């Protein structure tokens, strides 16, 4: 998985030790220490599995680490468990309802492991004779490390190895029942043993995926196009009550995950209304809703809310609260940044880092650690010092700046009457 | 011979090795500190190591942002891919405004890949079908000659082609496309007068192997893999006339195409060109697509998107009380880097007038273009860019080459400003 | 995946055969 | 009333000039599995297998207007006018011939 | 296929070679700087050279501005084209806003690719097709004959089968394109042997044609950049150019047509020449709408935008401030504005007398004069509206002139705005008003 | 036998060089109104001119739809008129103008006269004449084939060219069969076999078709009634049939779409192509949106740039507000509903209201029309009743009044039914009283 | 068809071919199916029939199942 350096890449987990108290600095994680404990608590009903349908709000000012608390507790999660991370703008769609799309969110954080035994014979060809009608007569013989043996092929075999045309000396894969033909290179690799081999293979699926499986003929495009449309919900029952049987006779297991709305104060309230019954019901995951507006308007209302949330979703949700950092904790948050974006500052040019971040904000600090390197760049040097952040912060305005010179300006920028004065003169 | 527009000037930053920007380099005259900022920013890009860095080239109307951006586009070049828009674009009827921004992210990252061709082009000599069956096609040349076997899909691609003995073919191996180039010129004296265009045999060997490098994007890759895109096969029409609408790609495609993108650079195959979206007049975007482009610049694998704006303290479209310094909430602001655009004193004008006029294969008499240069102070800059052809026209129809006063004065009283219409309106 | 194009001589390819060893 | 209407079939025939003059592009990506498993016609598909085959053999034999369109969207060629405005020449040797 | 029309008297802008307009001229009168005005567009339109510039016509209404726009089309003529759309139009339900303008953007630039192609041209003498019955092969030739010489050609396949579909005969003069293939029967030299169907169908002679069978002859094919971007956007795209649903092309699609045109022009193969936008009432557009010309106007394809308004300041729609001109002061930056006027009364004399001789109606010169008060104080639209029916009403009357009692007697039955304006406000009651309300008893 | 609210308008009922009659067509008063419609009725008839716009100003019950039908009888059923309200412009499967352009492009009728000679008959001889060869060769020359016909008080023998053996195989005639051969064409068609031979066996798939009458020798001259819309639509639409386009189109629901501008342009040039050939004539035709307050204000601008198009009908609206708001806008008052652009362009008719006089005749019209018999007494109540509520509440009172006599088993309608019909049925004013 | 019989289990070494075993219970076998279906599920059935293999058929059971009134 090649990727480039985002902005959450240095959380490698949630940083706790065995009795869930988390470090001062490990995982990539700095401080939030409440917040870490309770993102572990969270982490570990998820492992358990026996709870269902519990809503997390993770609720603080901006920029103190809601985003980096829940991609730590996806990292501490690991894979072979869902977690669907959709922000709240992702709902509205011009195919799908709001309660249909947030169903099939709901559904894709349900996993599903199905395990398949199946019959395959691996080995390296040597050769292949195949005979007109004396329907087909037919001889192959497989190499492997230990064995050299011929197989009286069958019609349909035949069929399949014409098809594939298969040569020889080249490593080949036949399964006896589906009869499916991969195809390898020539024998870095070679045949390992036995002839046949009894191998089992598991395949991770969600609620969402075998409901869109049999939505139509070929359903399975739509998790691809995205053309799913309204599932009817007699083939959701259908899926539900096939899942409850199959896990009590134990030839598929259900892994629960976690569904992140990352940007809940978009949600309207048909949607809040939803999500309160749709908690409710077995098969739902554990949901995380982050916020950070202190009382607002919920959309689809005209009353203020708690966090612009109604208050019967809220008594369904225990909220985790993040507090902003202090001085030593943005150093060491902007040290782990710039180890991150393989970059070598000083102390000097730490400290002034640190001070501008406390100064005007942590996010701005970072994404200055970046053009000072290539400032630093032109000027053929390794190390940023002090004069290229002051260059960086030069050439780059913040917030608080740009309002100050727009305010100080404010008749050559366009208002919200819409009145410019384009003209330098008068 | 040639057309000009409103950037035709702008061939670069006009910035030097050090990184310090000529008074008038490149088309440019002032904005020394945006230039060197915009450089900065290039050197960011061309490192191609981070992912979704954001930058708001905040001014006045009519100060050069679009400019820059244009600039920053040719400083990059034409192999990275530099996506331009506008917030306008994003409200799409077919599609959501997220998918949409979603899929303009995906166009800006560049995928540049190696390919092997295989191709066969000769006459036919036989046309045998086996017997939807396979052809057995014997194609001959200048150098010799050979027979192949064709899937049935290319014998119903030579079947509607309307191929017989004696065309000239060219089947490409790797996507099954048959082109019927002509009648051999062996038989170009059968018939006096006959539709068929004659070619000549080709030279060569009948089986051709080129190694091309093509340029692709992520954008591109999505498309292929969501919808059948091309072929001569009535089973690609009928499945590209089926499901002609764009749809909602969901995120399992461009995880899996990642993951294909990821195995063909680390075979060697393929190598990664990040690029740049440009989106100006950011402030028609509504609060929705603003709260997805928060989650959006967090991918990892993401473009350096430019943004402009020209309003201050107006309210956000789709919100009713949040006033925000450009039309951009707080949220997505704490995301960017603020480079600010300064207006023009009237010596800039008078040399962005005069170039103007170079550009346009315009003469211009110094105290004709110090007229002009002081009603630009007066009214406007763009009023007197866009005064220069009339200006042109009017002397042209007077037999005179060179711009003189009158000619401004005319052009002047046929054509007015905003302010003068609205006193006229008055 | 799939070769839509095969190579086959004249005298040597038919159908009634199928053959490949080392 | 037959020429005063004509249906979208003869008006593809008719333009047939224009189609070859302008029809230029070519998809920038395609893969060829994509073409049938759309259809649902894939060798290990849902669909039976007679099924799959009568629907093949219909496609087959059916007629389509859009064929050119097809063949000129699928590979593009260089305009024969190129030879010349690559060797003054041959620009030449035109005119005198 | 056309009828009179609002605007249909009016042939062009009317100017000297020098840009002065003449006092009357191509169907125009007054306006003096309007049509200098125009004419200044013009020749920038024609020159071919500026790209993307924007221009307004402001003024009160019925001040002339979409005849200045069918005057600037007019002048141009054919070949040069002129997409007048309304603000209404953008508006759609398949494609977006941004779409829309797009598109109309786009049908205003046309390629020309000029083909050059042989034509054989001449009357028939003999046809002679065998073919075998329960048999493929087919075998023919010809004899077509010219004023000058005459030869035989024999036939392929296609040729032959294409001859048979067009029934072609031995008193027939026909063309053949060799590269197309299509026949076409221009007429006939002599009579069909007097068979007992088709006596005398035949009558319409046509000369035998004279010179060189095989001629050269040049094709030029005219093709907005839209239709080639609908062309190239999908397979099913060029049923689209007719029946509509395009969809919304891919950018991708509309960059690359971009720069294959542009190696077609420098390779000498295609002709560019772009045109004129014209929007009516672009008031009714979105602010989007005007963000999104203001940003495209700067690509190097775009044409010269016109635009009518006559709003004065107004708000701007999907704002909820006032604009000087209805629109946001960004496109207003980089819009050159010309002015209309009120007219006189001798210009609106004239004009009527202008409408009366398209209209031909024939006007007593007391009964231009009556007309001419009657525009003056009540719109010159309401004038040349009454024209016609005054004509009627003289028909009615057996008479071939209208005199001042026919146009009286077209006062009295058709109402202006004024006069109706008075009887609803005196028997309001006989209305119903904003609240829902109005008395449907007399009593 | 049905009566809907206008059985009665059969005119305007003018006389030639003159004036409205009193009581004529079914109309009753409103003589300004009606020498208007007259005079716009001979300018449509002109067929010289485009985009002439009437609104028909007036109150409730003023005789404004009543103007608009008398119009359309006038006319005739063979002008093109489209009858509209305008609340259907409002359409989900196109944008507003595109349904405006549809109807504007409806309300414009093409006729074509085509003559065409034909013979048609019995096939009773078939024989081809040999001829000399002038390429020899020894092989055997046809110079004629031979047909002879027989009709009903008819028959003749044709020498037709030696072509139409081709069509005679493709139609697979037979001596006995009736066909149907073009004059100029030289293609035949059978239409079955004659009935002399339905006797010659029991059973037989084919239809037997009566032998044609007259001459075998047929001059017809045919006429057909086209709209602008109708040829738009037929080449936007597929052919129908086995290829694939029709296949997806059969597959997919054909919605409306956006017919472009070079649609439109092409059959706009065959048009006048064929007009000019001399086989097709226009006919312009009128457009009726009632009720044009419900119209926004983008559809009153696009109307305001379709009335210039050089091809476009008589458009006549009707309206029966005073100073109402335009619809989509905040604060323009206007005449009617009609936003003051729009007002500029046409030319208006008042409907006035009517007197004792006027009511107590359109009821007693409106009675006969009804087949229903009244009381002189009756009347007088019934039109007090008109003056005094609506005319059209009594209008409709009429037929409750008739049911109610009937059960009573009488013949007339009495004041006794009148006003138990007025007791059972309350009017507007009565019932928000209650 | 079911699969092959198991008795024909080792009948090729190398064949793909679903083997069954053999039928419980007598060869002609009479049951009483009993189901419970919603009036709901009947209307889906005649609004969206899944019977017919034309092509247009096949095409339509690809299409996406939109509701309908
Ligand atoms: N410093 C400059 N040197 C040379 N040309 C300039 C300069 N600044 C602007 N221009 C040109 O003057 C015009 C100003 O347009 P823009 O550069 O797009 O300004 P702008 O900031 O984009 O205004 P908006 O936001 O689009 S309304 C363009 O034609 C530019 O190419
Ligand atoms: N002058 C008239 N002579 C005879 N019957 C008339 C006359 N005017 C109206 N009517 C009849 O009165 C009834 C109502 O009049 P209409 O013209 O249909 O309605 P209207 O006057 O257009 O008012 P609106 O706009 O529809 S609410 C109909 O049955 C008409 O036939
Ligand atoms: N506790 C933390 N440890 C490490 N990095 C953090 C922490 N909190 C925030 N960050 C960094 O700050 C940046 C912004 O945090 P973010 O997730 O946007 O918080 P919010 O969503 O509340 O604004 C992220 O790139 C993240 O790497
Ligand atoms: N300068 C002029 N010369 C000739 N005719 C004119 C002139 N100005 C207006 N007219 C006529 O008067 C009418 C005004 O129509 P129009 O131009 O649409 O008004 P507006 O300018 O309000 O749009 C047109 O029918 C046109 O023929
Ligand atoms: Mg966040
Ligand atoms: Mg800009
Ligand atoms: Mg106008
Ligand atoms: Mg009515």
């Amino acid at each position: 998985s090649l990727s480039l350096i985002a902005a959450h890449s240095h959380i490698t987990g949630l940083g706790l030790d065995e009795n869930l108290q988390p470090r001062p600095t490990s995982e990539g994680m700095v401080g939030q220490l409440q917040a870490r404990r309770a993102a572990g608590v969270i982490l570990k009903m998820v492992q358990n599995g026996t709870i269902a349908g519990r809503a997390v709000l993770v609720a603080g000012p901006p920029s103190t680490g809601k985003t980096a608390l829940a991609m730590g507790v996806s990292q501490s999660l690991g894979k072979d468990v869902p977690f669907t991370a959709i922000a709240g703008s992702e709902i509205f769609s011009l195919e799908l309802s709001k309660t249909e799309a947030l169903t099939q969110a709901f559904r894709k954080s349900i996993g599903i492991k199905i395990k398949e035994e199946t019959e395959l014979i691996e080995g390296e060809v040597v050769e292949i004779q195949i005979d007109r009608s004396i329907h087909k007569q037919g001889k192959l013989t497989i190499k492997t490390t230990d064995m050299e043996t011929i197989y009286e092929l069958g019609n349909k075999m035949i069929d399949g190895l014409t098809k594939e045309k298969v040569l020889a000396g080249d490593v080949i894969s036949i399964d006896k029942a589906s009869g499916k033909i991969t195809k390898l290179g020539r024998s870095v690799q070679c045949p390992e043993g036995e002839l046949q081999k009894r191998k089992t293979v598991v395949h991770t699926v969600s609620l969402h995926e075998i409901d869109v499986i049999n939505s139509r003929t070929q359903g399975f495009l739509a998790l691809f196009t995205g053309d799913t449309g309204e599932i009817r919900s007699e083939v959701r029952d259908q899926i539900n009550t096939k899942v409850a049987e199959w896990k009590e006779e134990g030839k598929a297991e259900i892994v629960p995950g976690v569904l992140f709305i990352d940007e809940v104060h978009m949600l309207d309230i048909e949607c809040f209304s939803f999500i309160n019954r749709a908690l409710e019901d077995e098969f739902a995951p554990i949901v995380m809703m982050a916020t950070n507006r202190g009382v607002s308007k919920t959309r689809g209302t005209n009353y203020k809310s708690p966090h612009g949330l109604p208050l019967d979703l809220l008594d369904r949700s225990i909220i985790i609260t993040t507090k902003s950092y202090n001085e030593q904790e943005i150093k060491t948050i902007l040290s782990i940044r710039a180890q991150e974006e393989e970059v070598e500052l000083s102390s000097d040019a730490l400290d002034l880092l640190t001070k501008t971040g406390v100064e005007t904000s942590l996010r701005y600090s970072s994404n200055l650690i970046s053009v000072a390197q290539q400032i630093a760049m032109k000027r053929k040097n390794n190390t940023v010092e002090v004069e290229d952040v002051k260059r960086a912060y030069l050439l780059f305005l913040d917030s608080a700046r740009s309002v100050k010179y727009v305010q100080e300006n404010e008749s050559q920028y366009i208002d919200d009457q819409g009145n410019v004065q384009i003209s330098i003169a008068k | 011979v040639t057309r000009t527009a409103a950037h035709t000037h702008i061939k670069g930053l006009g910035l030097d090795e050090s990184g310090v920007a000529k008074r008038v380099e490149g088309g440019f005259v002032g904005q020394i500190e945006a230039r060197e900022a915009c450089g900065v920013i290039v050197d960011l890009i061309k490192a191609k190591k981070m992912s979704g860095r954001a930058i708001l080239l905040a001014g006045g109307p009519s100060t050069g942002k679009t400019a820059l951006a244009l600039a920053i586009s040719q400083e990059l070049g034409p192999k990275v891919p530099f996506c331009p828009l506008v917030g306008s674009e994003l409200y799409s009827v077919e599609v959501k405004k997220t998918e949409t921004l979603m899929e303009n992210f995906r166009r800006a990252i560049g995928l540049r890949i190696k390919e092997t061709k295989e191709v066969y082009e000769g006459e036919v000599t036989e046309l045998t079908p086996e017997d939807i069956s396979h052809v057995i096609v014997g194609l001959k040349s200048a150098k010799g000659t050979k027979t192949l076997r064709l899937d049935p899909t290319i014998y119903e691609s030579i079947q509607r082609e309307k191929v017989s003995i004696g065309d000239v073919i060219y089947i490409e191996a790797n996507t099954g496309a048959v082109k019927r180039v002509g009648r051999s010129d062996a038989y170009a004296t059968e018939f006096d007068l006959e539709t068929e265009e004659y070619v000549p045999l080709p030279k060569g060997e009948v089986h051709k192997k080129k190694e091309i490098v093509q340029d692709v994007t992520l954008h591109d890759l999505d498309v292929a893999n969501a919808r059948p895109q091309g072929g001569q096969d009535v089973i690609s029409m009928m499945g590209q006339l089926l499901k002609p609408k764009k749809t909602e790609i969901t995120e399992k495609l461009r995880q899996e195409v990642n993951k294909v993108v990821a195995k063909y650079i680390d075979q060697g195959v393929a190598e990664l060109i990040p690029g740049v979206l440009f989106i100006d007049e950011v402030n028609m975007l509504d609060i929705e697509i603003f709260t997805y482009l928060n989650k959006a610049l967090e991918s990892n694998i993401a473009p350096v998107v430019v943004l402009a704006s020209n309003r201050g303290m107006t309210t956000v479209r789709g919100t009713e009380d949040v006033i925000s310094p450009h039309g951009v909430p707080p949220d997505l602001i704490d995301r960017l880097l603020i480079v600010r655009t300064l207006p023009y004193d009237k010596d800039e004008i008078r040399t962005i007038i005069e170039r103007r006029a170079t550009v346009e294969r315009l003469q211009v008499e110094s105290s004709a273009l110090d007229l002009l240069a002081t009603m630009g102070t007066e009214t406007s800059l763009r009023y007197a860019l866009q005064l220069l052809a009339p200006c042109g026209i009017l002397a042209q129809t007077s037999n005179r080459k060179e711009i003189v006063v009158n000619d401004v004065n005319e052009a002047k009283l046929l054509f007015l400003d905003a302010k003068r219409s609205t006193k006229i309106l008055e | 995946m799939k070769a839509l194009v095969e190579e086959i001589d004249k005298k040597t390819y038919n159908p009634d055969i199928y053959f490949t060893s080392l | 009333d037959n020429e005063l209407i004509k249906p979208l079939q003869t008006r593809v025939l008719d333009n047939r000039k224009i189609i070859d003059t302008f029809a230029v592009l070519t998809p920038s990506a395609v893969s060829l599995d994509m073409r049938k498993l759309a259809l649902g016609l894939n060798d290990d598909s849902s669909v039976g297998e007679n099924t799959r085959l009568k629907v093949m053999q219909n496609c087959f034999e059916v007629s389509n207007p859009l064929h050119q369109l097809q063949t000129k969207l699928t590979i593009a060629f260089p305009d024969k006018s190129l030879l010349q405005y690559d060797c003054g020449k041959l620009q030449k040797l035109a005119i005198l011939l």
